[PDB]
């Protein structure tokens, strides 16, 4: 019915170096509504919540992930 | 009627850009399609241009059908 | 158009003992063109590259790994 346009990314990594700690969303999508931080939503509905353990999955660095330069806190 | 104009127009983008818009170009849409078909992991500009030449030659060959 | 016949395997383990470190290919297939080592390719095209972190996935030992 109503839509919203957010930013999205395949995954999030801490640093630029290969071998960094990276996360992807678990059964959902990484979204940001022009914020300074990233959140989790279901894939077919915008319903945001902050990133948590048991909300993301620790992976290795894929192609074109967003670099935080921040060392995220979960 | 033309298929992709008019009051009852068909979408040109709906089956490769999908129903959640935001992919900016056809080169970025075709690179994601080649990735999902398992033929290139991360498509470079020569992989997408090779697909764009083969598209354009075939489409120009429709005008020579007997 | 053109095909090639390579060796393939579901995963790779270090040792024979249960509890070894094992890897499977990440979004691709483990291939070997009669070499002495293993490489990664897309699942529908032979385009080999050496095994890397962020190219494999650490798993536990499945059935019939090499
Ligand atoms: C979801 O996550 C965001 C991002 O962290 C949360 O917003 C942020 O909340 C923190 C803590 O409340 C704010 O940081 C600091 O707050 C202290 C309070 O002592 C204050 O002294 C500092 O000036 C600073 O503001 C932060 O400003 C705030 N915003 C951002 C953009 O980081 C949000 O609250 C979380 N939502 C939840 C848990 O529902
Ligand atoms: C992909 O991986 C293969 C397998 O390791 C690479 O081939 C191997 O490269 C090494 C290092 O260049 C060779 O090992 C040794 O090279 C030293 C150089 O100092 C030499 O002193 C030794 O005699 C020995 O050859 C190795 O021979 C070579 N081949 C095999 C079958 O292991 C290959 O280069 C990699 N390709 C890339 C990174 O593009
Ligand atoms: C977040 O940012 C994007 C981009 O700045 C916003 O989307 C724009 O919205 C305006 C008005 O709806 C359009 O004219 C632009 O064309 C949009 N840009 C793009 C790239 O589509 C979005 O509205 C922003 N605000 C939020 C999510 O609250
Ligand atoms: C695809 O479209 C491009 C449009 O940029 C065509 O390129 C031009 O085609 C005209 C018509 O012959 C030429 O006069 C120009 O010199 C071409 N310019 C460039 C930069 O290529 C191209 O011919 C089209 N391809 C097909 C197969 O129809
Ligand atoms: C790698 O090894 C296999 C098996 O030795 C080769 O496949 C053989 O190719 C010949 C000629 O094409 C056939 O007559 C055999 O029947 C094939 N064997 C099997 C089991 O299919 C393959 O060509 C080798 N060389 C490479 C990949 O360069
Ligand atoms: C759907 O969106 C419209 C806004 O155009 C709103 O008036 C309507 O109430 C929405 N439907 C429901 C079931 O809330
Ligand atoms: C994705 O990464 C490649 C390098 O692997 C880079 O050239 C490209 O510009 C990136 N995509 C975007 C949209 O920045
Ligand atoms: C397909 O393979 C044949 C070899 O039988 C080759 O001559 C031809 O150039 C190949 N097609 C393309 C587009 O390269
Ligand atoms: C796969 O493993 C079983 C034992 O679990 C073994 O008997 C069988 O021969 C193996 N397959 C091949 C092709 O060696």
């Amino acid at each position: 019915n109503n839509t919203i346009t957010v930013k999205t990314t395949p995954g999030l990594c801490e640093s630029d170096e290969l071998g960094s700690k990276c996360i992807v969303a678990k059964d959902g999508v990484l979204v940001s509504a022009n914020l300074s931080y990233w959140q989790w939503s279901p894939r077919n509905l915008y319903k945001p919540e902050n990133l948590t353990f048991a909300n993301v999955i620790a992976v290795s660095r894929g192609a074109n992930y967003t670099t935080l330069n921040r060392t995220f806190d979960i | 009627l033309g298929m992709y104009g008019g009051i009852a127009a068909a979408s040109l983008t709906l089956g490769i850009f999908g129903g959640q818009a935001g992919i900016t170009t056809w080169s970025l849409a075709m690179a994601g399609r080649l990735n999902a078909l398992g033929v290139v992991q991360n498509a470079l500009v020569d992989d997408v241009n090779k697909l764009a030449n083969g598209f354009n030659q075939l489409t120009a060959s429709v005008g020579k059908l007997a």
